[PDB]
C-alpha cells in the first residue's frame, strides 16, 4: 500500500508572457509573435514587377519629360516613385493631379501609340528652354506645341480620331497660358484662345489664363494638362482657335487594371517578397505588421500594436 | 484554467520532462521514474498547431488603394481619406487584440483540460486499487513493479489482477 504514481506536465525555467481576456501577463511555456515589426532595407524585384521611376515621377513619365525615356513601354505591378524626383521640362500643373496619377498607376503600363494629326497651316513641334534635352530647346515628347504660321495665321482646328480598336484609349492634352497681351498674339494670333475636346457623350472647354507667374526654369508661362478616355466605338474631337498642346497619340489602357504606385526612396534589391511597404519589403508569415499603413501586395494587416503574443503552450509553473 | 489542474491541484510542472507535454512520475520498491504520455501530448499539440494554421492563412492581397500620406492639408476630401484609413486601422487593431486574447484564453483551457483528461483516464484504469492523494498523485495499494507501472502508462493494466490485494490493504 505504498507505491505512488503522479500525473504531471512539463515546465521550463523561464517562459513567455501573454494576454488573455482577464490577465495581461500570463506566463506560458512557448509563444509566437503575430506582429511583424522588422522590414528589409530594400524592395524585392520579384515576384512582383517593380519599375523604378528614378528621376521621373509617373506624371512626367507619362508626359515624356527629358530623362523619362527609359519608362517607355514599361509594364509594372508596382510603380516605384522617388521622393527626390525633379521637374525637367516646361512648368505645368494638372487640375485633377491625383486622379490622373491614379489612373496611370492603376493602368500598369506605358504603351504609347503614335498617331498622325494633320493640323492646319500651323507651326508644330514648338520647344522651350525650360525643357532642355542635351543642350537643345525641347519639349514633352508625347505632346505637340501648336503655334501659328510663318504668315501669321492659325485657323480653327478640328480633327477627329475614331477608336475602332479593341481597347480604351488615353489621350493626354494640354492648354498653354501666356504671360501678357504680346504673348498669345505672337504665339497665338487670336484672343482669347480656347480648346474644346469632346467625345460623343462628353466635352471639355478651357479658356487660357493670362497673367505673370514666378519664373520657373526661366519662364512665367504655364501649361495645364488634361486627359480624355476613348472607349471602343467612341471617338474624340480636338477643337481649337489657339493655345492647344496637342497629343502625339494615345496610351493603351488595359481592360482590367491591377497595378498601383508606391512612393519611397528605398532601393531595389535582390530579395524575394510579395509585400512592399514604403519602408521596404516585408518577409514574413505573421498575420499582422506595425511597420506602415502604406503597404502593397500580399501583406500582413497593419495594426497599431508593436507586439501580440499567441500562446503555443500551457501555463509555465517551474520547479 | 477552468479545470483547476495546471496551477491547481497539480502544484507545479516538471522541468525534468523534456520529451513530452504531459507524463507520469512514479515511485515503487525498485525506484522512481518519469515518462512522457504521447496521447495527451499529441492531443494538445494538435489543437494548438491547428489554431496556428488557421491563423497564418489569410491573403490580404491589396494593390491599388488610396493615398495615405500628405504634405499639406487640402480639406474635405483629404479629411475623409484620412478618416477612412484611421477607422480601418482601429478596427483591425481591435480585431487583432481580441483574437489573441480569445485564442490564448482557449489555449490555456485546452491544456488545462488535457492535463485533467490524463488524470481522469488513469483514475479510471485503477478502479478500486488506488486512492487520489489530492496532488495529482495516486497511492497504489498493491506491489507494482516496473512492468506493472508500464502497464498503467500504456493502458494494459488489469485491475482484477491486484484487486484482492488492494481492497485488503485499503480497508484493513
Ligand atoms: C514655341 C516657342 O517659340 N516657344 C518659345 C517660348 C514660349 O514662347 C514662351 O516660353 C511662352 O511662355 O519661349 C522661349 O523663351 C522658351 O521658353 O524657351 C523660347 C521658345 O522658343
Ligand atoms: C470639323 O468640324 C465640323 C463642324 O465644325 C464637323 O462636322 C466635323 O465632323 C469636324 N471634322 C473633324 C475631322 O474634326
Ligand atoms: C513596431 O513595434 C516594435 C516593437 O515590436 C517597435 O520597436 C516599433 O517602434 C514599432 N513601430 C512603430 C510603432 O511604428
Amino acid at each position: 500500500g505504498n507505491p505512488v504514481i503522479c500525473m504531471g506536465h512539463h515546465a521550463v525555467a523561464n517562459g513567455t508572457m501573454v494576454k488573455t481576456l482577464a490577465d495581461d501577463q500570463v506566463e506560458v511555456v512557448t509563444a509566437q509573435e503575430l506582429v511583424e515589426s522588422q522590414n528589409l532595407p530594400e524592395l524585392c524585384p520579384s515576384p512582383l514587377r517593380l519599375v523604378d521611376g528614378q528621376t521621373c515621377d509617373i506624371i512626367n513619365g507619362a508626359l515624356g519629360s527629358p530623362g523619362c525615356d527609359h519608362l517607355n513601354g514599361a509594364e509594372w505591378d508596382v510603380f516605384i516613385e522617388r521622393p527626390n524626383a525633379v521637374d525637367t521640362c516646361y512648368p505645368f500643373d494638372v487640375p485633377e493631379y491625383q486622379s490622373l496619377r491614379s489612373i496611370l498607376a492603376n493602368n500598369g503600363k506605358f504603351e504609347f501609340i503614335a498617331e498622325e494629326f494633320q493640323w492646319n497651316t500651323v507651326k508644330q513641334n514648338g520647344k522651350s528652354g525650360a525643357c532642355k534635352r542635351a543642350n537643345v530647346n525641347d519639349f514633352f515628347n508625347r505632346l505637340n506645341w501648336l503655334v501659328k504660321s510663318d504668315g501669321n495665321a492659325y485657323p480653327l482646328q478640328n480633327l477627329t480620331k475614331i477608336n475602332n480598336g479593341d481597347y480604351a484609349r488615353l489621350y493626354i492634352w494640354g492648354v498653354h497660358h501666356p504671360s501678357t497681351d504680346t504673348e498669345q498674339t505672337n504665339l497665338y494670333k487670336n484672343n482669347p484662345g480656347g480648346v474644346t475636346v469632346s467625345t460623343k457623350t462628353s466635352q471639355t472647354s478651357v479658356v487660357p489664363n493670362i497673367g505673370s507667374r514666378p519664373l520657373v526654369r526661366g519662364q512665367s508661362g504655364r501649361v495645364s494638362f488634361y486627359w480624355t478616355i476613348v472607349e471602343p466605338g467612341d471617338l474624340i474631337v480636338f477643337n481649337t482657335i489657339g493655345n492647344l498642346i496637342a497629343p502625339r497619340g494615345h496610351y493603351k489602357l488595359n481592360n482590367q487594371k491591377k497595378s498601383t504606385i508606391l512612393n519611397t526612396a528605398i532601393p531595389i534589391g535582390s530579395c524575394v517578397s510579395k509585400c512592399h511597404t514604403d519602408k521596404g519589403s516585408l518577409s514574413t508569415t505573421k498575420p499582422f505588421q506595425n511597420i506602415s499603413r502604406i503597404a502593397v501586395g500580399d501583406c500582413p494587416r497593419y495594426v497599431k500594436q508593436g507586439s501580440l503574443k499567441l500562446a503555443t503552450g500551457m501555463r509555465n509553473i517551474p520547479e | 484554467g477552468l479545470f483547476g489542474a495546471i496551477a491547481g491541484f497539480i502544484e507545479n510542472g516538471w522541468q525534468g520532462l523534456i520529451d513530452g507535454w504531459y507524463g507520469f512520475r512514479h515511485q515503487n520498491a525498485e525506484g522512481t521514474g518519469t515518462a512522457a504520455d504521447l496521447k495527451s501530448t499529441q492531443a494538445a499539440i494538435d489543437q494548438i498547431n491547428g489554431k496556428l494554421n488557421r491563423l497564418i492563412e489569410k491573403t490580404n492581397d491589396k494593390y491599388h488603394q488610396i493615398e495615405k500620406e500628405f504634405e499639406q492639408v487640402e480639406g474635405r476630401i483629404q479629411d475623409l481619406e484620412k478618416y477612412v484609413e484611421d477607422t480601418k486601422i482601429d478596427l483591425w487593431s481591435y480585431n487583432a487584440e481580441l483574437l489573441v486574447a480569445l485564442e490564448n484564453q482557449h489555449t490555456i483551457d485546452v491544456t488545462d483540460s488535457e492535463m485533467n483528461k490524463l488524470f481522469e483516464r488513469v483514475r479510471r484504469q485503477l478502479r478500486e486499487n488506488a486512492e487520489d492523494k489530492g496532488n495529482g498523485c495516486f497511492e497504489i495499494f498493491h506491489k507494482c513493479d516496473n512492468n506493472c507501472i508500464e502497464s498503467i502508462r500504456n493502458g494494459t493494466y488489469d485491475h482484477d489482477i491486484y484487486r484482492d490485494e488492494a481492497i485488503n490493504n485499503r480497508f484493513q
